[PDB]
């Protein structure tokens, strides 16, 4: 018979949230691979592409450019990176020279007028040019002859011929402040969330507060720095976060030779969390509550004790602490015994231990000289 | 996944703590549970002339003495829980209203068999009888010992109310919990070597097989500091559990009774003392008589009369 | 010349919001009661960082140069008449420089009190504009500076020039303070607890009471 | 109280042995495995945490019975207070000598403890009764010299 703190448990998140600002200031793409022209091969221009959200799910998912291909990146995951610092080299030339746009290459662009680094990692980009770059008398910009090295002669380009002599509008972006967008998600309230805010990840019951943040200031703290709070980073508003629902989970039992009917008592839990009784110790399941009072056999807690009893039935009550007893004091009234009682009463103390010893070299290391 | 590998460290310090717990609950009853009825006070007080209103509980109220609340007034979440006192305070409030209408109407006979009544000033010839002081100096003296008592429990209000530092020993007792809770909280953001406290970062930062070794850096120190506050907290219970053994060994000799000890009923020859619950504590108002006037007298060790020596017989 | 850092360059150590409480810190802070370099109106180095502290009735100091040569070899960091230019950049200054009578940005009776902080790769600054009149030196108060900016620029910034009648530097040092935040989570008092035995007292108890 | 102090030294001792199954992160528990599993210059550092393992299960073993052992000369010392008190003589410490006036007790050995049979005297039939602080006889007060 008694009480057995036999598990914890913990409310597991329903959800994950994630929460970031508003995705202001994109860099310039438009700039450089919408750009109504390019320049020379022998002469390849760059611009920068850095302290921006570089946006390049947009260019992952394009069919504009041929290919969107990477000498030492993914260009789904590119979205979720941050390179260095990043520059947008852009040129105009025939098409057969677009296989000339990647590391540890040969021929009059790739090792003679746009070539690039063997250790480069860059994303490399062409738009087809016969309806926006090549012209019936000639592309004449098209001007040919170190990495980035920006004697030579026009390529033959032109918008009525194949695609090897057709021109493209070709770019690439290099590989701190190169930075893809953050992904935001929607808010949850008065549930056990996972959660991320701008850079702080937890776990809680996130609340609406009444704390007033200053206006620079994203994060609360309580005395003994649990962090207490978080401010949203699109609507300016303040919450609480409360660790998610946890406790002891305590079972009650008269002894099994006696029963095998249990009542299980989950320590400082609110019942709806979870016959069910709420006390201040926690929430009972599985007793029932009862108005009279009895001496304490197994204790809960918070006044609260329980018992088997009558068909038969775990109960919970409020502990009687014994009979109470109004003595009849006056001024002038004394109880005098008569006869008496000589009660032999054992008392039991502990006086020694098992006196024991240990060879500690046998127990760390018994029987090896190399641990030894 | 780790912290299993490290095979009985998470049970044996719950069980330890439990062994707290369960100790508490003990301590509690071994003071204050020492008496197997709940005795209610007259509703007349006719303790000749003897002013209790300040030390018997407050029926407009919980319900407890005038000097409790004073002292309930002067002393001030993720994975540590505090279990509640198997005992509320308004249930440690009956306790010590019961101990003290016994003591009052009915003297030490509580203590030993069944509450008797006797008149409060009648019980207080007996506690001078058990002094060595003859009662006749109570009765002869009744209203001014009154006075002096009424008096000597309004200086009490006064010392716990005015003064600040009045009850050092459970202030310091909380502080010292509180601080160990406290310490326990901020070691769980120290590095202990690892590449951060935030454990879930490591796991973000790093490979499984190269962050394992980050985390079992966290985990060993933790776990270091865990049973460090375990230790301290078994070593600290242990003295808690000497005090509350001397408090029942008081309650005992003390509230049940007269301690003839010398200087451990308190500075004086004991007369009877009375009890107050507090936070996490208990408080006793020892009464004791103190002589106060001395005359210095010429002496003789036993007297002649006819050649024959005669002795003082009790004096 | 000289004057008295009476109490002056406590900032917000960090984006947290925390009330009632007495959190202690270690950062670059201006050291409590130090001297000042007084200016009334000049090269000056920037040893780790500065507290600054400019009274006019018409804010004429107006730009700072930060960097390494001053000149073509780089924060040029610039308030005008509705806007905050800053930019980096390899330019120059003349023998005596005045104004006329890679990024941007957008913003006596007042003292535009400032902290300017290289760490981390990282540039910061924080301000406060001062309601009270004292036409001697910075007053014998209490105020603590809100942030204001951040970049990363990479630049090992060793020196400053500041372009308009007085200013005043003070540069910061490595301690520990002790800050007493309120209820609305405002820093209301400091202890710098190397100044005397009385703040090593302080910053042992965290309590500015000791008792 | 005996049978608790017993189980505590079983409980004690069992955990101790089970920790030489447990890993401490080791690649066996099975010292004898990373002896011969695993080159000595490899090995070492495994039998480095296994040792650092034991050690710490070792020093807390040690602890519990320390703290264990002050507790039980605690009670040694208040037991021997009891039998230089209560079984030599006959303590008025009230409640000292179990429940009522106390008259003698008798000690009885245990197994790693001690049992007393307090022999108490305690009231049993009252009477409640008229009663008079003091009695007047020729306006000059008595007073009862006992009782």
């Amino acid at each position: 018979k008694g009480i057995y703190q036999t598990s914890n448990f913990r409310v597991q998140p329903t959800e994950s949230i994630v929460r970031f600002p508003n995705i202001t200031n994109l860099c310039p793409f438009g700039e450089v691979f919408n750009a109504t022209r390019f320049a020379s091969v022998y002469a390849w221009n760059r611009k920068r592409i850095s302290n921006c959200v570089a946006d390049y799910s947009v260019l992952y998912n394009s069919a504009s450019f041929s290919t969107f291909k990477c000498y030492g990146v993914s260009p789904t995951k590119l979205n979720d990176l941050c390179f260095t610092n990043v520059y947008a080299d852009s040129f105009v030339i025939r098409g057969d020279e677009v296989r000339q746009i990647a590391p540890g290459q040969t021929g009059k662009i790739a090792d003679y007028n746009y070539k690039l680094p063997d250790d480069f990692t860059g994303c490399v980009i062409a738009w087809n040019s016969n309806n926006l770059d090549s012209k019936v008398g000639g592309n004449y910009n098209y001007l040919y002859r170190k990495p980035f090295e920006r004697p030579l002669q026009s390529y033959g380009f032109q918008p009525t011929n194949g695609v090897g002599y057709q021109p493209y509008r070709v770019v690439v972006l290099s590989f701190a402040t190169v930075c893809g967008p953050k992904k935001s998600t929607n808010l949850v309230k008065n549930k056990c969330v996972n959660f991320n805010f701008n850079g702080l990840t937890g776990t809680g019951v996130l609340t609406e507060s009444n704390k007033k943040f200053l206006p620079f200031q994203q994060f609360g703290r309580d005395i003994l720095d649990i962090t207490d709070a978080v401010r949203d980073p699109q609507t300016l508003e303040i919450l609480d976060i409360t660790p998610c629902s946890f406790g002891g989970v305590s079972v009650i039992t008269p002894g099994t030779n006696t029963s095998n009917q249990v009542a299980v008592l989950y320590q400082d839990v609110n019942c709806t969390e979870v016959n069910v009784f709420q006390t201040r110790a926690g929430c009972l399941i599985g007793a029932e509550h009862v108005n009279n009072s009895y001496e304490c056999d197994i204790p809960i807690g918070a006044g609260i004790c329980a018992s088997y009893q009558t068909s038969q039935s775990i109960i919970a009550y409020t502990m009687s602490l014994g009979a109470e007893n109004s003595v009849a004091y006056s001024n002038n009234s004394i109880a005098i015994p008569t006869n008496f009682t000589i009660s032999v009463t054992t008392e039991i103390l502990p006086v020694s231990m098992t006196k024991t010893s240990v060879d500690c070299t046998m127990y760390i290391c018994g029987d090896s000289t190399e641990c030894s | 996944n780790l912290l299993l590998q490290y095979g009985s460290f998470c049970t044996q310090l719950n069980r330890a703590l439990t062994g707290i717990a369960v100790e508490q609950d003990k301590n509690t009853q071994e003071v204050f549970a020492q008496v197997k009825q709940i005795y209610k006070t007259p509703p007349i007080k006719d303790f000749g002339g003897f002013n209790f209103s300040q030390i018997l509980p407050d029926p407009s109220k919980s319900k407890r003495s005038f000097i409790e609340d004073l002292l309930f007034n002067k002393v001030t979440y993720i994975g540590l829980t505090v279990l509640p006192p198997l005992l509320t305070d308004e249930m440690i409030a009956q306790y010590t209203s019961a101990l003290l209408a016994g003591t009052i109407t009915s003297g030490w006979t509580f203590g030993a068999g069944a509450a008797l009544q006797i008149p409060f000033a009648m019980q207080m010839a007996y506690r001078f009888n058990g002094i060595g002081v003859t009662q006749n100096v109570l009765y002869e003296n009744q209203k001014l010992i009154a006075n002096q008592f009424n008096s000597a429990i309004g200086k009490i209000q006064d010392s716990l109310s005015s003064t600040a530092s009045a009850l050092g020993k459970l202030q310091d007792v909380v502080n010292q919990n509180a601080q160990a809770l406290n310490t326990l909280v901020k070691q769980l953001s120290s590095n202990f070597g690892a590449i951060s406290s935030v454990l879930n970062d490591i796991l973000s930062r790093l490979d499984p097989p190269e962050a394992e070794v980050q985390i079992d850096r966290l985990i060993t120190g933790r776990l270091q500091s865990l049973q460090t506050y375990v230790t301290q907290q078994l070593i600290r219970a242990a003295e808690i559990r000497a005090s509350a053994n001397l408090a029942a060994t008081k309650m005992s000799e003390c509230v049940l009774g007269q301690s003839k000890r010398v200087d451990f009923c308190g500075k004086g020859y004991h007369l009877m003392s009375f009890p107050q619950s507090a936070p996490h504590g208990v408080v006793f108002l020892h009464v004791t008589y103190v002589p106060a006037q001395e005359k210095n007298f010429t002496t003789a060790p036993a007297i002649c009369h006819d050649g024959k020596a005669h002795f003082p017989r009790e004096g | 010349a000289y004057t008295n850092s009476f109490t002056r360059g406590v900032y917000y150590p960090d984006k947290v919001f925390r009330s009632s409480v007495l959190h202690s810190t270690q950062d670059l802070f201006l050291p409590f009661f130090s001297n000042v370099t007084w200016f009334h109106a000049p090269v000056l180095p920037f040893n780790d960082g500065v507290y600054f502290a400019s009274t006019e009735k018409s804010n004429i100091i107006r730009g700072w140069i930060f960097g390494t040569t001053l000149d073509s070899k780089s924060l040029l960091i610039v308030n005008n008449a509705t806007n905050v230019v800053i930019k980096v950049c390899e330019f120059q200054f003349c023998n005596d420089p005045f104004l006329g009578v890679t990024f941007e940005y957008v913003s006596f009776k007042n003292l535009r009190e400032f902290v300017f902080k290289n760490i981390d790769g990282y540039f910061k600054i924080y301000s406060k504009h001062t309601p009270i009149n004292l036409v001697r030196d910075l007053p014998q108060g209490f105020s603590a500076l809100e942030p204001l900016v951040d970049l990363p620029i990479g630049i090992n910034i060793t020196r400053f020039q500041t372009l308009l009648a007085a200013y005043y530097v003070g540069y910061l040092q490595p301690r520990t303070f002790l800050l007493k935040y309120n209820e609305n989570g405002t820093i209301t008092d400091a202890v710098d607890c190397a100044l005397d035995p009385l703040s090593e007292t302080k910053c042992t108890l965290k309590s500015f009471t000791v008792e």
